[PDB]
């Protein structure tokens, strides 16, 4: 069994740039095959036998390499080129797939709009407290949210999720949720989430006081 | 033209077994090897094994040699894979694929649509929907953020629309999270002019077909 | 005593045959090579086996004995090659037939001639191929490597039976 | 004289090496086998080399030498075995590298394990295959056979240098 | 749908050289091996060699390695074979064929229509047509045999019809024979009621398009 | 190189019954492929890898065998089955083809109708004599013609040609031609061809005297 390493993990370019991505095998191989996948579909074959384009693949693409070192190159990226690319080999048992490369679209930096929602009375009547911290329409994806309650750092009690990237403006939206028991929610006054991002000169905190409405 | 067809999903109790099928069309079934592939968000793509339906020779990856069993109906043009003793580790997407010798090397030229396996003991559960009410604590720049929380349902999916689909601009529905209780939770949010929160009515329409749940929730600026 | 000249002669022949089989075994045959070759065992083993032919010098009892006692140390080092060589060969013969206990990267100028090949796994991923001549070659090469290693094992063992005082 | 006991010992070792290489060379490897194997030479050569170790007998000069004169005939026939063995190997090494001067049908229980293989021609009919691993497998097997035969040649030649003594 | 198109025939002076072509259509030309095959009535089918247009690697049968030379136009989708120093031994049909790997072995799945090569020094020659007149020496059982002899023409073919094609029943036209003069001769015969040889008119119509010969011969019992 | 021998050379049956034919290799082969050819066309592929029917091949056919010995079999021969079949191998270099088998249709025995034509007056003015001996609509194909001139056996001076078998009555026709110089044609009186065939209880001679008209 031989392993294929791909780099970079995330590749970033503007339309009309040239871009390249590389696969290095731990041992020399006869050929590399490349596949494209998008969320919600089967992989598609893309390049076979190192350098032959599959049916319907746009001429923007080409493939090259030999021995242990191979590359795939895109002459002028376009908005439809956004996907994950897997390299593959058949030289030995079992056949193996690389770890994949994800291709983004560059754009300018956009700071998030932040919103916070206290629990609804219907949830409190059910015995649950959920606190939602929302970060809206921002770039880059990399952001950090810390929860603080009465200036006390929370840990291990929150989950977050982020949308896929929007195909028109390339921004992201992110939500984080803090969940406590009702008995713990009413033990404190000030509840906060702290947001740090490249677009922010300092962390921005949005918070509210329990029982103040 | 050439196609491979699979069923969309399977629900399995832990420790039981499941059998799933890939049906061929449009080509001489007995003349090519059929291959199975496993995908997961943590370990990428892994190859399970293959069957040559022309005579029933098989080959396995040792790491799966104790799990899988491949068989083929030479007459009905259907391949089967059986998995036994399922655990939480097996929840993944499984593909069949056809391989051909082409241009001096093999390649996987056609792929099935994929089957999703969920390993879970949990029963069907209808969700509870709680409002994320708009407020001064949710007002910004002439816009307000509001939404609906679809808490604790099983299995996936939930569909969300707003005002029967009359409101679509600025809606973001986040991917569902699997919770430690084994239920899922999801939220959907939208930004609207904050000046008219007092005049405009916004209702999210939540459908959970597996439970036949159909719930409308009004969202209005009742803070707290 | 008088056996000793004969024993030395036998030891020398046994040393040359190691150089022969060690060279033959190093012919390009994939990315992985047997441990003993990566250890270079056949070359040092053979060289030590020949030097230990010193008893060919015979018993020069002139003055204080001219089979100089350092030769007993010389004899003594060669015994170290017989054990370790036998253990190496019986380890390699296992790596060929159950699984890799170890893997070793061969040498770069060897790889230049067989870069796409292995012999330690040999079964095709595509079941249509299980009768292709391409597979029958690989089993034949495994059988040749098992042969060469087993002959090395037995002739190496044939030192330990005698290379001792 | 006193070289003779040594020479006998050397001759015996050289005889066992032929049994070893002869067996190894007979491992299934195709429909055609080297002439020397089909002639069955590696067995009879080695056997006669050991028999011709009869000079292993001590030179009992008991009125007339106990190395009974028939042993001289024995020694001579073994020299005939040495010459013929050398010529057969230098013929086989040519059949591998230019063309078949001869072809020989191997033995039926050998063919039971490699019925679809030949090592004497090794080039694909399909030019797409010239880099397929199957071709590198075939050339490696040819290189092993050239090796084994060349070692047999040189050790067989090492009789004729001395079995005239 | 896949097709390989070849030109129909070649005429060559002895000792000169000839180049013949095989054009592909309907598939990715650069991805398969192209093979050439020779057929003769004496030796049957023999394999000449192959080219892989993907990179220009070639392989030859040693028996032809001095004769042939294979080359391919990677852009125009055309293969060529050149033959040199032609002799009478080279008159045969030559086919191109496409080889694919399928069902566990190679096979030749598509074949060209074939090119016929004739090696001959001879010039174009128009035939002489002689009657085989019907007579009592050609009468049997109420039937008579009559015919036309198309003697000494080059090259092939000759076409024969009777009465502009109004007579076809019982016509047998024999395959042409190559003569020791290097010309061909052919004959065509038909049996008709012997009672009417004096009253019915039978004319054979001979066309030799390569020489533009168009000749009508009346066939009657009146000659001996 | 390995050679493939086929048997029989000519094979025959009546419509509607089983027939079989063999191909034997000098050495064991992984598979045999079978091809069908008719006069005036390229070969067609017929069976690939010992036992798989090619596209459109009627279900009458089957193929079987292993090792050195193989067979092809036809369950119920039909009038369209008439062709030549070659076996083929890819096991070694080069690939090779068998000597072929020709499939006839049997019918009843039919004796030939015999005719003879003296030279035309127009040919004699051209300085040539051609003598044609005609055998019409006979079966089986095996026939022998000997030319005799004034009871003297001719040799080495005749060529003959035969039709293929007619698909509607399964008979053959043959013409044999004797050619002499004019000076030799007028040196003799009696010119004859002698016909021998299985349908004839004794040879039949048709002859004429030169200048008899
Ligand atoms: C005592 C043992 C451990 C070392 C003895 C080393 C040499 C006596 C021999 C052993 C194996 C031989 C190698 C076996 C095979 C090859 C491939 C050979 O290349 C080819 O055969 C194809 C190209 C060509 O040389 O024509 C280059 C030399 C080389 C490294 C040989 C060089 C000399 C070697 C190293
Ligand atoms: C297994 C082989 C390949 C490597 C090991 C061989 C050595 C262990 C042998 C080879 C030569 C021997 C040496 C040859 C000469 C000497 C010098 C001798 O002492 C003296 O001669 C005293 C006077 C002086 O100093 O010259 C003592 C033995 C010794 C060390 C011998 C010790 C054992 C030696 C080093
Ligand atoms: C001094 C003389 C007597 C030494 C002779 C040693 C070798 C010439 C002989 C002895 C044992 C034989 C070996 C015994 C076992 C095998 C395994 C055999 O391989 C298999 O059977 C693989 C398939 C299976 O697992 O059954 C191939 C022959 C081989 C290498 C033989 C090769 C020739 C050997 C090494
Ligand atoms: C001096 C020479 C002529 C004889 C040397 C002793 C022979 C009797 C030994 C040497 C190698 C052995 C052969 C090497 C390899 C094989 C293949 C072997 O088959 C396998 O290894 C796989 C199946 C199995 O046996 O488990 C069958 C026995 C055989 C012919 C061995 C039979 C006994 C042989 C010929
Ligand atoms: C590799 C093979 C061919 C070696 C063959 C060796 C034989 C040629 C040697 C072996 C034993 C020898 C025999 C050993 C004993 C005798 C008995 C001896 O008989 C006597 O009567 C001797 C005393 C006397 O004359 O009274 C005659 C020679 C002879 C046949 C020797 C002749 C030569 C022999 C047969
Ligand atoms: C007592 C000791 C010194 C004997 C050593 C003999 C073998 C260990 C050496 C001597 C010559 C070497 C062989 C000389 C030539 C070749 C051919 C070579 O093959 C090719 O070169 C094929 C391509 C080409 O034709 O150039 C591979 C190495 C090999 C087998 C060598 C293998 C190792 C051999 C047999």
């Amino acid at each position: 069994q031989i392993v294929l390493s791909q780099s970079p993990a995330i590749l970033s370019a503007s339309p009309g740039e040239k871009v390249t991505m590389t696969c290095r095998a731990s041992s020399s191989v006869s050929y590399i095959h490349w596949f494209q996948q998008k969320p919600g579909s089967s992989p598609k074959p893309w390049i076979y036998a190192t350098s032959n384009l599959a049916s319907g693949v746009p001429v923007r693409f080409s493939g090259s390499g030999s021995g242990t070192s191979y590359s795939l190159t895109i002459s002028r990226v376009e908005a439809e080129d956004a996907a994950t690319y897997y390299c593959q080999q058949w030289t030995s048992n079992p056949p193996t797939f690389g770890g994949g490369t994800k291709l983004e679209i560059k754009r300018t930096v956009a700071a998030p709009s932040v919103f916070i929602f206290p629990p609804s009375d219907e949830q409190l009547k059910s015995g649950t407290a959920s606190v939602v911290c929302l970060l809206n329409n921002f770039y880059p994806r990399e952001a950090k949210v810390q929860w603080k309650v009465d200036n006390a750092l929370q840990s291990g009690n929150s989950q977050e999720s982020v949308t896929e990237q929007d195909s028109k403006d390339s921004t992201y939206s992110l939500s984080s949720t803090l969940t406590l028991s009702k008995a713990d929610y009413e033990k404190h006054k000030v509840y906060a989430c702290e947001v740090t991002h490249q677009g922010l000169s300092s962390p921005v905190t949005k918070s509210f006081n329990r029982g103040e409405c | 033209q050439v196609q491979l067809q699979q069923p969309g999903a399977e629900l399995v109790k832990p420790g039981a077994s499941v059998k799933m099928s890939c049906k061929a069309s449009g080509y001489t079934f007995t003349s090519y090897n059929m291959h199975w592939v496993k995908q997961t968000p943590g370990r990428g793509l892994e190859w399970i094994g293959a069957i040559y339906p022309g005579n029933g020779d098989t080959s396995y990856n040792q790491k799966f040699k104790g799990k899988a069993t491949l068989t083929a109906d030479k007459s009905s043009s259907t391949a089967y894979m059986q998995l036994s003793s399922l655990t939480s580790e097996d929840s993944a997407v499984y593909y069949c694929a056809r391989s051909t010798y082409y241009g001096g090397d093999w390649y996987f030229n056609v792929w099935g649509a994929g089957t999703t396996v969920t390993v879970s003991a949990a029963s069907t559960k209808g969700p509870s929907v709680f409002p994320l009410a708009p407020s001064s604590k949710s007002t910004s720049g002439g816009t307000a953020a509001l939404g609906c929380l679809v808490k604790d349902y099983f299995p996936e999916p939930v569909t969300v629309s707003w005002n029967s689909g009359a409101l679509t601009s600025g809606v973001h529905t986040f991917p569902a999270v699997l919770q430690s209780s084994g239920l899922y939770s999801l939220s959907s949010v939208v930004t609207v002019p904050s000046s008219s929160l007092g005049t405009q009515t916004y209702i999210c329409n939540v459908n959970h077909k597996p439970s036949n749940t159909k719930v409308d929730k009004k969202v209005e600026p009742k803070s707290c | 005593m008088r056996e000793s000249k004969t024993l030395g002669a036998v030891q020398i022949m046994n040393g040359l045959f190691h150089i022969a089989l060690g060279g033959l075994l190093m012919i390009p045959a994939g990315i992985y090579a047997p441990i003993c070759v990566t250890v270079w065992y056949p070359l040092w083993g053979g060289i030590m086996y020949i030097i230990s032919g010193s008893l060919l010098a015979a018993t020069e009892k002139n003055s204080r004995k001219c089979l100089v006692k350092g030769k007993m140390i010389m004899n003594s080092l060669s015994l170290f090659a017989a054990i370790s060589g036998m253990i190496l060969s019986i380890m390699d013969i296992l790596n060929i037939k159950i699984s890799h206990f170890l893997k070793m990267e061969s040498l770069n100028f060897i790889r230049a001639h067989t870069p796409y090949i292995n012999i330690y796994n040999c079964e095709p991923a595509n079941p249509s191929e299980k009768n292709s001549p391409s597979t029958q070659y690989c089993y034949s090469i495994q059988s040749l490597f098992l042969g060469i290693l087993s002959v090395m094992l037995i002739f190496a063992f044939f030192q330990e039976l005698v290379i001792a005082g």
